[PDB]
Order: structure tokens, then sequence, then C-alpha cells
């Protein structure tokens, strides 16, 4: 069917930036879907942070995130990055991704898993 | 709307339950793309129904989406065991997307 | 095809209302089917009236031309039936050639049709923003 | 809103196609927003305009207009780039008044965009049979 | 700068009101940007308009201008919808030279904004009496 | 796409200048987006004014041109504000057909702006020695 899994990071990086984020889709294509971030807190409430869109043509960067993360894409291999600079005060998530679906239908419809990344 | 904001109230299997979420400036309107995402407590999360009706293939037929008053509502008829899980909101302000606390399903 | 009751279903800012729309004949003079609201008053009656052309010496292309009249009534302290206070409309004209397959023409259709589903539509037209 | 690509899902005969669109700009001279497929040609672009007008001294009301504008290409033998055939247009235009609430433009956008899937309107759009 | 949600506070005759405007878009055929309160009927909007004009072969001068518009309801016996009765006006314009530093421009600024509360200003405009 | 503030950053002889840009609106009568830098001075403003042409009856290819203005002010004894002794100029003017895909495109921006780091063009323009 369509299963998503994100892995790649989680380290217990310093606060000086330099990590990737990337996760693997399965049972679609980035040709008409685009991918979200989310940002969970390890106590407060979910948060988002970025948005490349279907084919990577607009790029939103929520204004507490704008300037020191970078997300893109690579459509060999179907990944999906999020490549930041710097990882300053909290930064600790169980960081999920989306898969915004179609433009009249649901904007978080199949989700990934998580990967805990601590500063 | 910068922040949203819902309660956490629960419910018996035998009959119906809703769920509100208001925002907090003024009211909900078409723009704020309201959807809402269901969260089993593995943090498996799951897409629920969409902006304005839809819901996700998969999803079951008990699961309506509305604009009750000045709130967007979520109307589970006859909820059942299996769903019991926290369910959350989100709304576009036109700037970005913005998610609220949960509501604990029992 | 044959004018029939269209009962249209989840219409609305919420989603919930619904809409049967009984036919009312074709008019004769120019070809346009019409349809309406059992609503008993002949003012205050939501319309729709579509028509196809067929193509002439000066425009030589297919054009089917759906109409939407909404009006909204009020009663009044002076008087005892509701009058007009305002109308909201809506007005799609399709242009086909003397050459286009049915794919076509259905992909417009379908187009249209989940194109004013779009956020963009919804902010456009419910909100009145202008796309920027 | 603001432009941003509008992928369109579940379009089609069969209902199985998708269309993404990509925003290009808003143009000053007349307000009017526009997207097009990336089908990287300039000609054999699928186009999609929509402009909201103000009310001035001769109009009174809001008026929203949306033009679709599809055109169909096709390969020559007498030379090496297609070239437009034939276009499909369509073109929708709202016009609301002064005092009108969001409840009722909401309701006209829905029922139109639930009219347009009716037996009739597939019918009379498809097959171009009368009513 | 961004347009934002402009929540101005500590307003009206006791101070104590507060208006919230939400943007609206700039408006591409003179660039006119807008602003307007969350009343959500499209004609009972309290709106302001800000708005900044490059140098041309006729004015070379910048211009400033801001409008400020608040229309006011009143329900009807005859009528389920209300309407305007009547509107307040404010246009501020502004105008500078092309050699003029930002002290100069802050000074009219502020000048402007702690004179729109002096006991003359406060006098004249809210119950109307001519300075003398 | 929107307008926003653009930062560009390793600029100079040396390569450790930065100037920020502020966006100032797109001119109705033609069409030119423009950026200043936030000097205040409505006379000492580095300026950018980006434009793209639709094809015309007389045209019939689109036409991107970019314009840098920089201006060099100096204080006077004999006055108490800076003139302008010497502007420096910039016009690029990219041409491209009605049948051209994007990868061409970004071909030619993206040789003129490795094109523009070369030692033939740092020993052209920089010293203004002929090839």
């Amino acid at each position: 069917s369509e299963v998503q899994l994100v892995e790649s990071g989680g380290g217990l990086v310093k606060p000086g930036g330099s990590l990737k984020l990337s996760c693997a889709a399965s049972g679609f294509t980035f040709s008409d879907y685009g991918m979200h971030w989310v940002r969970r807190a390890p106590e407060k409430g979910l948060e988002w942070i970025s948005y490349i869109s279907s084919g990577g043509s607009t790029i939103y960067y929520a204004d507490t995130v704008k300037g020191r993360f970078t997300i893109s894409g690579d459509n060999a291999k179907n990944t999906l990055f999020l490549q930041m600079t710097s990882l300053r005060s909290e930064d600790t998530a169980m960081y999920f991704c989306a898969r915004r679906g179609y433009d009249g239908h649901h904007y978080f419809d199949y989700w990934g898993q998580g990967t805990t990344l601590t500063v | 709307a910068v922040v949203t904001q819902e309660s956490a109230l629960t419910t018996s299997p035998g009959e119906t339950v809703t769920l509100t979420c208001r925002s907090s400036t003024g009211a909900v309107t078409t723009s704020n793309y309201a959807n809402w995402v269901q969260e089993k407590p593995d943090h498996l999360f799951s897409g629920l129904i969409g902006g304005a009706n839809n819901r996700v293939p998969g999803v079951p037929a008990r699961f309506s989406g509305s604009l009750i008053g000045d709130k967007a509502a979520l109307t589970i008829t006859g909820a059942q065991t299996e769903d019991e899980a926290i369910y959350f909101c989100a709304l576009w302000n036109g700037s970005h997307w913005v998610f609220g606390g949960g509501t604990k399903l029992t | 095809a044959k004018l029939e009751t269209v009962t249209l279903g989840n219409i609305g800012k919420d989603g919930k209302q619904t809409l049967v729309l009984n036919p009312r004949g074709v008019n004769p003079t120019n070809g346009v089917a019409s349809l309406s609201q059992a609503g008993a008053v002949p003012a205050l009656e939501k319309r729709v009236t579509v028509s196809v052309s067929q193509p002439s010496r000066n425009r030589k292309n297919y054009k089917v031309q759906v109409k939407i009249q909404n009006p909204t009534a009020c009663t009044a302290n002076g008087s005892c039936d509701p009058s007009v206070t305002r109308q909201a409309y809506a007005d799609v004209t399709f242009s086909f050639t003397q050459y286009s397959t049915d794919e076509e023409r259905a992909f417009v259709r379908t187009e249209l049709a989940a194109l004013l589903a779009s956020p963009l539509l919804i902010d456009a037209i419910d909100q009145l923003n202008p796309a920027y």
C-alpha cells in the first residue's frame, strides 16, 4: 500500500548545527504530493516547521525557523531532505512527516513515525 | 488565528459526541482549512477528515466534519471502543499551520 | 438528457445543506432549460438555467452556458409579504470547437469542479481576498 | 489567500488524472493571478487565471472571475515543433452585492461545485445533448 | 514592512477599546495596502489603507497616504439586514522631498502622533469647537 | 515570486560585505519591481529593478531585464548635505523564445552567474584590461 518511515538523524548533536533528517517514500511519488514537517516538543503540543509542495516550487518556513533550516527533495530514490545550520535552544522533537495530499483533499493524511533528535 | 484551543472531554461508547476547535482570535472560516489528526497511543498518527467534508479513504463512515456555529466541529456518530485516542486540530491563519492541544477521548 | 429533479447534497459553508430543484420546462424561444427550488413563491426561488448552443454562421463553436440565481428574502414592517433585498449570481460558459473529443471536455468540466474546492478559490470567493 | 501550486486530483473521464499548477505571479495592470502546468513549452500550457474585482462608480458589486484555458498540441510532418490545433475554454463569473454574507457565497460556490457533477451536466457538457 | 495583524490598543473616548485589523493584500493597480476589522460583513468593516508613492515626472516627491474609514450600522424595521447609515473618514498625507533624512520624517510622524492628543485637538475633533 | 527582503552576502573585492535590499512595490505603468538599500536617504540608495515582459505583436519573445544602480555620495564644504558624485550601472537582458524549456534558461542563468567569477571577467571589469 503506502508506508512512510523516517530514520535518518537523531544524534546527540552539540549546539552548532550540521545534521540531516531524511525519510523514504514508498507508495507514491513526489510528482503530485508535498511533504510537511511537524515538531512535538517533549511535553508541549505539536508545531509546524516547513513544507515543500508537489514538484518543489513553493516553500514556506514558519517564522521561528526561516534562515537556519533547509528542506529539499531528491526525485531519484524518492527521499525527502531536511538540512539545518544551527540547533540553538530547544530543538528536541520526534520529527514527523505528513504527505500533504491532493488539493481539495486532506492535508495531513499519511504520517511517519518520528525520530528523536536531542540537542 | 495565531493560537487555537480545545477541550479534553470524554464519552460513553453508547451514543454520539462532538469535538469543537475554537480559534482564539475571532471565528473559524472556510479559509481556515480545518482538518483533523488522530493519534493512537503508540504515537502512530493518522489523517481523519479533510477541509470541507472530505474523509481519508480508510476512515469509517461514523465521522463528519462541520462548521457548527463559529467553531470547527467533529461529530463521531456512535463512538465505538477502537477510536479511544486523542484528536488534533489544524488551522491555516494565512502564514503558518497552527495545531492545538489534544482531546483525550476515553 | 431528460429533465429531472436534481437533488444536490452537501452544500454550504459547513457542508450539510441540501437543495432539491424541480424542472420547469424548456423555453422554446432560446432553448434554455430551467430548474428551481420548490419554495412556492415565484420571486423567492433559487433557480438554475442550462442551455447548449449549436453553431451558426457567426460563432462556429459549441457554447454551453449555466446560470445560477439565488435571491434573499426579508420580511418587512410596513408590509406583510417579503421582498427581494439582493441576489447572488453565477454564470459559467464553456466554449468548445468543432473537433474536440469528449475526454478534453470532461477534463475541463472536472478541472473546474475540482478547482472550485481549492483553498485559493474558497478564499477568493468566500472571504473575497485577492490572490497575493 | 496566496498563490501556490495547486495540485488537483481525480480529474478526467475516468477519474485518475492529476494536474499540478505552478503560480506565475499577479499581473499588475488588471489584478489577474495566473497559474499554469509545468509543461515547459510556453504555448502548450494548461492555464488558470483568477481575479476578484473591487467596486467602482460603474459596477458597485464584487466580481470574481475564473478562466480555464486548455490547448491541444499535435506533431506535424513538415515541421519539428508541435503547434496548437484547438483550445478548450471555461469562464466563470460570480457577481455578489455589497451586503452579502459569506454563507450565501459559500452556498453559491458549493452549489456550482456539486452541480458540475450532476447527470444533467455530465450529459450536457461531455456528450453535448440538450436537456 | 510585511503586512500583519495590527492590534491597536487603548482606543476611544475612555481609552479601553481595542481594534484588531487583519491584512487583505496589496492592490496591484495602485499599490495601496489594505487592512480591515474581522467583522465578517463586507460593508460593516472598519478599514485602513496605507500607500507610499514613488516620484514621477510630475511630482518629484515621496508621498505617503493613510486613509481610515469607519462605517456605522443600524438595524431596521422593514428589513432583516443592517445598512450603513453614515461613515467617518480620516485622510493623512505626508509629502517629503528627495533629500530628507529619516530624523526629520520621524520628527514629523511623532509630532503628529503627539499633537493628536493635545487639548486643542481633542477639543476641536471631539466637541468641534474652533480654536478661540 | 513574492517580493521580499533580499539579503545578499559575501560581496566585494575581499568578499565580506553584505547588502540587504527591501522591496518598494511594483510600478503599475510598466511592471517593474524595485528593491533598494535601507539607507534612509532617497538619493543615496543602491537599487535593483527587475521586470519580465510578455510577448506583444512587435516582439513575440519573453524578455527579462535587471538593472542595478549604485550611487556614490560625498560630503561637501559649502553645503551640509551630501550629493551624488557618480553612479555605477549594470543592465542585464535575457531574451527567450516561445518554445524554450526551463533547463535551457537555467543553463543561461547559471552560465552567466558562474562566468561573472572567471579570471577573464574579474580582470576585464575590475582592472578594465581588454582580453
